[PDB]
RNA sequence: GGCUCUUUUCAGAGCC
RNA sequence: GGCUCUUUUCAGAGCC
């Protein structure tokens, strides 16, 4: 059974608030894709975009010290459902799901079973069923690399591979090209990424690594909830 | 005249800095090693200017960078037979696209796509050997309008003409001036306004680094610039990806990648020198004839 | 146009390098930490283009770089009495130069000249007590004209107003509008052009710092720095020394001090702040009259 | 018997060619003045003047790279005469000489036995008399901290003392700077730096430890040979 | 290489 | 503090 062709990697950005409150909706406030080639570990499309939240309409001063994301860059930015029907063109277009087999990574569990599932209800969206599986980076390192949970920040990674950060942290699409590098490295190093996360009945549960390699689907545009 | 867009943001983290406190202002301040020690507005008016400083020095920054934002590198592949005879009909056979951002120097986009000729529907042998495309892959390939409406979605994804300023390059006129030129004919398109004007980098890397024309082929362009080809020869996507490796080792150098080659009337001509640095219209589907 | 004088000095930095050897040339390229790789002419053009990346680049803020290269800082101290009575006749005892290069922050020349006043010519209990100056100093010091000579000498010396740009810098109005005029009234001496107009520093922290002017005390915008006084407070050079320790820190701030006050007509007058940025003219011993 | 009132640094750079040769040449390029106050151990006037030489105007490429000096601040500067006038105007505005006791303090001997003495022949100026003694800091410092000559290199004098280098070596007036540092230092430490050197009939010749402390006439401007 | 324009003319910018 | 100018207007530059 063959691996993945293509991994995408998709590190939100989103509202925030000092202090991190738990019960505090966040809203995707950037979308940035990352298409690594893992025949090649060559990047072969980057696609960043702004999105225009609807609720919290006024970025904190927090959030835009943190995220380095104005808001001009907000305002100008498009709705969450317009930004994710642009970043499926573009998976269309490189036939993710039909000609290549493709994951989704994240850097962590949050990025979709938080940020992408409370987006899609703000956005009146259904779920897109291709995003219910993905790689948490995090996990493989710490299971490949035999660190705890708190040894798998980004940053940490990153030191512990003999890489210095590249650009500005918490730039959406910094940290994507950053967390790319992990994958590159993990990936030199032996381990093959495995779709070790999921979304069922929308509470996260754990994809066993006894199941075999399967595809995530082609992405469709959700339809309205 | 502040009127510019630049000053606007400089007044919006002003605002920001304002309302941070005296521990705000003494982290932040430690942050970038300035000086601590003061009172809540020194610190506030030190701080204030560094922000002020560092946006300013960010804005004019225009080394290394071109004046169009985007790149596009496009090198067909198209049919052919042994001995390049003058009278077959040439039909693209790949479309390769890779975008190239001009202030990062990092490809952004690469899309390959191939293409079922109509004409010569059966490949030649020396064809299949020259640009590795067997058979299998023109046969479930679509048709050039098809690749051509996937191309320019891709270029009207990454707001190209909109948005950005950006120009196609190009190694050799034979591209866009007889390759597109001859499809566009074939697939009764009227030719793409878009694809009207490019950069020919071999015109640009001539005149750069003052070479004669019969040196400016690809491989030689690489030997020369001391470096080896990248995956395999003839192959578009390979080819036009080496191609944007020459656009970059030149834009570094610090030469302005110009257009200089436009196309009137079905007639290859060169775009002025001395005229302004244009960019290229956002791409439309061209319709039927 | 390409008809400035730096463009004939790249040409001779072109022909010096289309004669450098290709071992010259990856030489010189690698001590600027530039990419080696590549063939004769590549090396040669890659080199070229950065000295003039860098000559056209230093030329540029040579001409933006039209501020002050020197700010100079004198504090007179003047003959007093006791709770300052309104009909005395003030005359120097003190004409202290401090002279900071903008550039470097660091002070070039610290100058200090004592003035034998001829009016009052015997010092007050209460000036000797606030001052620090003994007897003794003024009876052997010269007159003020010998002396503003003296001032002047060491400022043609160090070529401001010639060739660097430059502006006198006080604390408050007084020591021009004040001091000075009363002086060369005494002295009958024509006031010299060169004191015409200056940098009042308590209308430049307070603009810069946003503080009131009962804030702008040479002691409080100190500690409002966090920096306490260093030398003896009521002593001339030492005040310069500490208003120029301001200076700096205001320079460092990024206050870009500019001339705010000027005579005219032996009236104290305020200065445009939107008025370009101009230079004191070069200092002249003034004639009798 | 009272110290010195000034110590007034001067560290001559000159015209010159790769590999140091014995018979050389040398012409002042650079006359850099840093005027020290032994009392309060500040420095009160800082004094740079680039020097046009008339014999060899142009700069060998190594003296170019050593020195920091380029070709165009040579050829708008004044010639040695019109510079050492300047110098003097200073050092007479300062009143050394009169109202105050001075020395020149030079790092090495050099700079007044052999570049001043030859720039002088040169320019067909006689040598100043005021010039004629001065402070070779290597012969305090080798004397002082008891070291070989070969220690007495004024980045290692920096080094044995916990110090790092100002600015750009060899460039005259950061040479004097950090040479007046080493002063400061040494005057701190307990050493009152005495005038060790001086030059009779164009000889250099060491002055006694024991021959009380002499300060040096007020500069003038030497007649014409 | 063949050219053609340019006080960047020990040099620059092009063209077939 | 009080004012005054300015599409840097959640800001900027000044004045008494
Ligand atoms: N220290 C923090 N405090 C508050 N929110 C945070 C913090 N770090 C991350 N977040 C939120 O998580 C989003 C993605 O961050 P990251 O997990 O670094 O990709 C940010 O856009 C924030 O909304
Ligand atoms: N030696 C050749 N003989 C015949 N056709 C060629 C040859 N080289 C290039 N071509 C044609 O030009 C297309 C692209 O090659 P290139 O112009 O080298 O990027 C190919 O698909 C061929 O159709
Ligand atoms: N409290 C005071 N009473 C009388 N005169 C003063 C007072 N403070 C300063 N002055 C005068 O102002 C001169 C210098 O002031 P300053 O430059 O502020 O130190 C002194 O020489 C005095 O003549
Ligand atoms: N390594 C060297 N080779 C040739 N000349 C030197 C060297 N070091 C110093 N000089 C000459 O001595 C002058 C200043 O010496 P110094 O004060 O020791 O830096 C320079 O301007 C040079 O002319
Ligand atoms: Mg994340
Ligand atoms: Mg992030
Ligand atoms: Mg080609
Ligand atoms: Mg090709
Ligand atoms: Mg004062
Ligand atoms: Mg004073
Ligand atoms: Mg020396
Ligand atoms: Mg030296």
């Amino acid at each position: 059974d063959s691996y993945y062709d293509y991994i995408c990697i998709i590190d939100f950005e989103a509202t925030c608030e000092e202090g991190n409150p738990p019960e505090f909706v966040h809203e995707i406030i950037e979308f940035p894709v990352v298409l690594l080639n893992t025949h090649t570990l060559e990047i072969e499309d980057t696609f960043q975009q702004y999105v225009r939240p609807e609720i919290n309409t006024q970025l904190s001063d927090f959030c835009i010290s943190l995220t380095g994301i104005t808001q001009d860059q907000v305002d100008r930015a498009d709705t969450f459902p317009q930004v994710l029907k642009k970043v499926i063109d573009l998976m269309k277009l490189k036939e993710l799901g039909t000609k290549y087999k493709y994951s989704l990574l994240t850097d962590g569990s949050w990025d979709m079973s938080k940020f992408l599932n409370i987006q899609c209800q703000l956005s009146r969206l259904k779920y897109p069923p291709f995003a219910k599986k993905w790689i948490n980076i995090r996990k493989s390192y710490g299971n490949f690399y035999k660190v705890p949970r708190s040894q798998t920040k980004l940053t940490i990674m990153l030191e512990k591979l003999g890489m210095d950060y590249d650009g500005r942290p918490n730039c959406g699409l910094d940290d994507s090209k950053n967390i790319a590098r992990i994958a590159v490295r993990m990936l030199q190093d032996g381990c093959e990424l495995r779709i070790n996360e999921k979304m069922h009945a929308g509470q996260l549960m754990s994809v066993s690594s006894s199941l075999p390699i399967e595809g995530t689907p082609p992405p469709q545009m959700p339809h309205f909830r | 005249d502040f009127s510019d867009p630049v000053y606007k943001e400089i007044a919006i983290t002003n605002g920001c800095i304002n309302r941070m406190s005296k521990e705000e202002l003494r982290a932040k301040l430690s942050e970038f090693k300035l000086e601590t020690r003061g009172v809540k507005d020194v610190l506030k008016k030190r701080l204030k200017n560094y922000y002020k400083k560092q946006k300013l020095m960010l804005k004019e920054s225009n080394f290394a960078d071109s004046y169009y934002d985007y790149i596009c590198i496009i090198d067909f592949e198209a049919t052919c037979e042994e001995g390049n005879p003058p009278e077959f009909v040439h039909e693209i056979i790949e479309f390769p696209v890779v975008l190239l951002n001009t202030h990062t120097l990092e490809i952004e986009d690469t899309f390959q796509q191939y293409v079922r000729p109509e004409i010569n529907t059966q490949l030649s042998d020396f064809c299949i050997s020259l640009t590795g495309i067997t058979q299998d892959q023109v046969d479930r390939a679509d048709t050039f309008p098809q690749v051509l409406k996937k191309v320019i979605d891709l270029m009207k994804l990454k707001e190209l003409g909109t948005k950005y300023k950006y120009s196609l390059l190009t190694d050799g006129s034979w591209d866009m001036s007889k390759f597109l030129n001859i499809q566009c004919q074939l697939s009764r398109l009227k030719y793409p306004p878009f694809a009207k004007k490019w950069i020919n980098i071999r015109k640009s890397y001539g005149n750069f680094y003052k070479v004669p024309r019969s040196q400016t082929k690809l491989t030689i362009m690489l030997e020369k610039l001391g470096m080896d080809y990248d995956g395999r020869p003839n192959c578009g996507l390979d080819d036009s990806k080496n191609i944007a490796r020459i656009a970059v080792r030149m834009l570094q150098d610090g030469c302005e990648l110009r257009i200089n080659e436009k196309m009137h009337a079905g007639q290859l001509m060169s775009v002025s020198s001395s005229l302004p640095i244009e960019g290229t219209p956002p791409p439309q589907m061209p319709h039927f004839r």
